[PDB]
RNA sequence: GCUAAACCUAGCCCCAAACCCACUCCACCUUACUACCAAUAAAGUAUAGGCGAUAGAAAUUGGGCGCAAUAGAUAUAGUACCGCAAGGGAAAGAUGAAAAAUACCAAGCAUAAUAUAGCAAGGACUAACCCCUAUACCUUCUGAUGAAUUAACUAGAAAUAACUUUGCAAGGAGAGCCAAAGCUAAGACCCCCGAAACCAGACGA
RNA sequence: CCUCCGCAUAAGCCUGCGUCAGAUCACUGACAAUUAACAGCCCAAUAUCUACAAUCAACCAACAAGUCAUUAUUACCCUCACUGUCAACCCAAGGCAUGCUCAUAAGGAAAGGUUAAAAAAAGUAAAAGGAA
RNA sequence: UCUCUUACUUUUAACCAGUGAAAUUGACCUGCCCGUGAGGCGGGCAUAACACAGCAAGACGAGACCCUAUGGAGCUUUAAUUUAUUAAUGCAAACACCUGCAUUAAAAA
RNA sequence: AGUUACCCUAGGG
């Protein structure tokens, strides 16, 4: 377990870095997840 | 606590004082400048395609050489509009459910009384 | 002040002044033994050490010699009926050492029934030698 | 449930909603037009009706335009009404063979022209067909101000058009300074395509570009309530004076 | 407080209320007939006549109103009996307890006829709105000192108008009156 | 008599109508929530097609015989929980006017362990047993498979022709369609669970 | 009587045997706490300097050929802010980076009570022989 | 190790006390011999009921191998025909790059 | 067209 690693791969910045990650966040926002990212 | 009501009374008094001073400040601002809000802002459209009220921050350098600011995306690419439509439909569903439930409740009320 | 934007400072600019401070403070009894000149406060998260010094010196005319701060973590180990964690908020503790050899000790704060009580002396408890027979009857 | 409006009508609904509604009427019309670009990569039928050799009866025939893919490089250059044909073929022109993907690309020529009205040497990537419509239109100028938007299918073409139409509308003396007779000769040479300046301002604008222009146009500093109230007080004093 | 929360005799926050309505109960909601705020006509201190149940025909006074359930508690009427102060070994003391009555089971009473009558809310020149009886043109009025302390502002000081309306901010008035001088001028920054 | 049972109403579903949302202050693309720097009909017709499986025009014409807590939304909540992540994804509540009034019914057991012998019964019998008779069931073979038990849930969807029953009748039909007794209308025929794969786009390694 | 463990830091976790009160081989509510010197959190530009290992670095001894640095001019005067600091703890159902101690000054408990059957597991001892 | 096993200790075990699973389970009032096709059928025989501890003969409980599917997937080629492409050439166009049309191979279906 | 001791799935003996 590592916080640096976790925030590097699944974090908000990494998600928004690409259109695929933006789509992940959009999917999770449509579903209503409390946690959209790490 | 000996008398907890006076805490609420003090809090209400201070909220009233803040309201009064704020009213004076905004009246003066409307008079001198015509602006309605103290903090400058804009209507922008973030990466997820939603309209937001972006509140501005104070900076030393202008925006075109602000490295961090220019990383933010105030526009949506065409892959968002499908998700915008699906969110619209989700909101529509919630509203339809609510309005129908209100009508059913009214029917029940009229049935009983 | 809390929950406000601060005007940005630039070289040779006017002093930042706050006219109606927004953060409020309490002085709480220490949970452990402390030196005589130490006063303990619970303080908002945004309030700094310099802010607390100036706050006490200005509003309360208290000559402050040292200030130390720590952030206390509130417990997240308690749950609703829905197994959802309930947060006790975190807070800031300040330790203020007073100046000029002054001393502080926390003061000793906190140093319809008539008929109920008047019938409480009218039990007329059950007599053992009666053996369950109601005592109301005059026979 | 159901939407009140079909989804394909949502763009048209949006055009009537906000800042799009405040745009000039002629520009919104230009956006509304849907007329068909001239055939380029397919041969149109001669007539609406035709007798087939199979059953000998007359049926109506329609020409279904072959889709053309315009890569973004085309918007920098000036191709004809022509672009890429992303299609499929049969292996040896026999339907009993495999179906395999083909792309038909044009031949791009880096030619160099002179816009007389704008008085500039432009290096442009074109096609042989572009040179043909150039020859038939008798000049880059006439070609640009004649060929409609769908037939031009180029953003650079519409930038040239907008510049040209503005230069006509403005009667701009900056074409040829200290040379009025040639300026007048060129300006009369294209009297046909003279347009009002307001109309020329919005020609060839993409919708986002038009919204940006409009939002600049109506961006005004909010007038302080002080002078509104002063004017109101002055007006009230005038009314009281006449009483 | 949760939705469909059940209003009762105990106040919505009391100890008895938290016991009766813990944060996890979901009971069947009570159907309360919607009476508008300007259609309500039973107030605390009102004399009322009881129509239904025990104590029918007896007149009393409205002690509490629970408007979330169209409830009127007529003091000393509609009464059962309960024990209070029930300890381990003491049975407690019996006492009369009131149960709420719906507004339909209660009528208002004229101050001179002393009979139950319907009421309408009529406008008056003197008072913009007030109750009136139906059996007669009689108005029914609405029913129901102090020492200043060490930290209570006197009315004389409270109401005094010290405000001169001007075109200066509190910051500026306070700086001018407090004699705080600032020669340094703000260097404008970029907002975006 | 224990365990338990029972309960209606939260809400939801399908329509109709109507085109929706989105700045208290503050914070949030950096390790997010971080003050601040380079219709209908034409018609299943024409047509297309390993001319076959199939595909198929145009001209032209013009509130509830809904669910009611294993149901109905997944929804008490996209929560708890699971997963590094994308992602997956629950369960459940019931008094009354007032709580400022605290019986009778599944299985499983208990009251109440058992007595030669045997699909556990049937014929009986004065009589429980003793006597006589009796190769569990379902599926698949021509004649091994599954199941502790209780409660709930759980599986046949198409009217061309024909037939029956009506209406009207050389005509029927509320355009189009059919007609050498036909035509119009109705009725009545076509299940559930259970691969490897392939493709597209993400997420991790 | 055991100690192949311990004590700190890192990483991870996040208040998870502190006080008061209650219920439950014999967790809940409330209150309280970790205080910077340790450690994070740095650096004004424009050019321009940075050939010779470590190994006690002295020989020797080599190859795989190495872990390290400034100058010139210009600008510069305000100072001790913010954050981590708790535990019996993490990851899985045994593993764990670094320093210090190498049996402890630190840290723990193999036996719920009895009996002394079989079978089973581990250990010890075993005549004569010593791979049958 | 064995001829050839024996003694002791600990754990386990058995009993007492506390806490307290799982696979399994058509129902069972669950015997032996012989025969038929075996606790249950036929013929003999036996047979009051009831634990606890054992044993492991029977009852009851994976790992392979073959075949089939007009069921898949991969690998190799001199299966089918093709070169979408990539590398080359030849020919058109233009005044070498880019394009269009054919041919030859590798890697491909 | 061969092949799979990497084979895989539904069934059968």
């Amino acid at each position: 377990p590592s916080n640096i690693k976790r925030k590097n791969k699944h974090g908000w910045v990494r998600r928004l870095s690409t259109p695929a990650g933006v789509q992940v966040i959009l999917r999770r926002m449509l579903k209503g997840r409390k946690s959209l990212s790490h | 606590m000996p008398s907890p009501e006076r805490l609420d009374k003090v809090v209400d008094s201070m909220d009233a004082l803040d309201k009064v001073v704020q009213e004076r400040e905004d009246a003066l601002r409307l008079l001198q400048t015509g602006q309605e809000r103290a903090r400058p802002g804009a209507w922008r459209r973030d990466i997820f395609g939603r309209i937001i009220w972006h509140k501005f921050k104070q900076w030393v350098i202008p925006w075109h050489l602000n490295k961090r600011y220019n990383r933010k995306r105030f526009f949506a690419l065409p892959y968002v509009d499908h998700f915008l439509r699906l969110e619209r439909e989700k909101r529509a569903r919630i509203k339809a459910r609510k309005e129908n439930l209100e009508r059913k409740k009214a029917k029940i009320l009229l049935k009983k009384f | 002040a809390r929950n406000v934007v601060y005007p940005l400072y630039r070289l040779g600019g006017p002093q930042l002044r706050v006219f109606r401070t927004n953060f409020f403070i309490q002085l709480v009894r220490p949970g452990v033994a402390q030196p005589e000149d130490t006063v303990q406060f619970r303080i908002p998260m945004e309030m700094t050490r310099v802010d607390l010094r100036n706050y006490l010196e200005g509003i309360y005319n208290v000559p402050v010699a040292a200030v130390r701060t720590r952030v206390q973590h509130g417990s997240n180990k308690r749950r609703d009926h829905r197994n959802v964690r309930i947060k006790k908020p975190d807070y800031k503790v300040a330790y203020v050492q007073l100046a000029h050899g002054q001393t502080f000790t926390f003061p000793d704060l906190f140093p319809l029934y008539s008929m109920l009580e008047e019938e409480r002396q009218q039990r007329q408890s059950s007599d053992p030698r009666r053996g369950g027979v109601p005592s109301w009857f005059g026979l | 449930p159901l939407h009140k409006y079909p989804v394909w009508l949502w763009k048209r609904l949006q055009l009537r909603e906000g800042i799009c509604s405040r745009l000039p009427g002629h520009y919104l019309r230009s956006l509304e037009e849907e007329r068909t670009p001239t055939p380029v990569h397919y041969r149109p039928h001669g007539a609406k009706f035709k007798i087939n050799p199979k059953n000998g009866q007359r049926e109506r025939v329609e020409d279904v335009p072959i889709p053309i893919y315009f890569p973004p490089e085309s918007q920098r250059g000036l191709w004809g009404g022509e672009g890429w044909i992303l299609g499929q073929i049969y292996a040896n022109n026999d339907k009993l063979s495999k179906r395999l993907k083909k792309v038909w690309k044009p031949q791009l020529f880096e030619r160099e022209f002179y816009s007389e009205i704008l008085d500039k040497k432009f290096t442009v990537t074109v096609t042989m067909r572009t040179l043909d419509l150039i020859d038939e239109a008798y000049g880059l100028d006439f070609y640009i101000l004649k060929t409609p938007k769908e037939d031009l299918c180029s953003k650079f073409g519409m930038d040239l058009k907008r510049g040209m139409l503005l230069r006509l509308a403005r009667q701009d003396p900056q074409l040829h300074p200290e040379d009025p007779e040639r300026r007048a000769a060129i300006y009369d040479k294209y009297k046909e395509f003279a347009i009002p300046e307001e109309e020329a301002e919005w020609v060839g604008l993409t919708l986002e570009e038009a919204i940006e222009k409009q939002r600049l146009l109506e961006e005004k500093d909010p007038v302080p309530l002080f002078k509104i109230y002063v004017a109101e007080l002055i007006q009230q004093l005038q009314q009281q004076a006449l009483s | 407080l949760p939705p469909h929360y059940r209003y009762g005799m105990s106040p919505p926050g009391s100890v008895a209320d938290k016991r009766k309505n813990p944060p996890w109960i979901r009971r069947r909601p009570v159907v309360v007939e919607p009476i508008s705020d300007e259609d309500w006509y039973l107030f605390c201190g009102d004399t009322v006549e009881i129509l239904e149940g025990k104590d029918a025909g007896k007149q009393g006074k409205v002690v509490q109103v629970i408007r979330q359930r169209n409830w009127v508690v007529v003091g000393g009427l509609n009464t059962h009996y309960r024990y209070i102060g029930k300890t381990m070994d003491y049975r407690g003391t019996m006492i009369p307890s009131e149960a709420p009555l719906l507004h339909r089971q209660v009528k208002l009473v004229d101050p001179m006829d002393r009979k139950p009558t319907e009421i309408e809310w009529r406008f008056t020149e003197a008072g913009e709105r007030v109750r009136v009886s139906t059996r007669s043109g009689r108005i029914i009025p609405k029913p129901e000192t102090w020492i200043d302390g060490p930290k209570d502002t006197s009315v004389e000081d409270a109401l005094e108008r010290t405000y001169v309306p001007c075109l200066k901010t509190l910051q500026e008035e306070v700086m001018e009156a407090m004699g705080i001088k600032e020669t340094r001028k703000y260097k404008k920054v970029y907002w975006y």
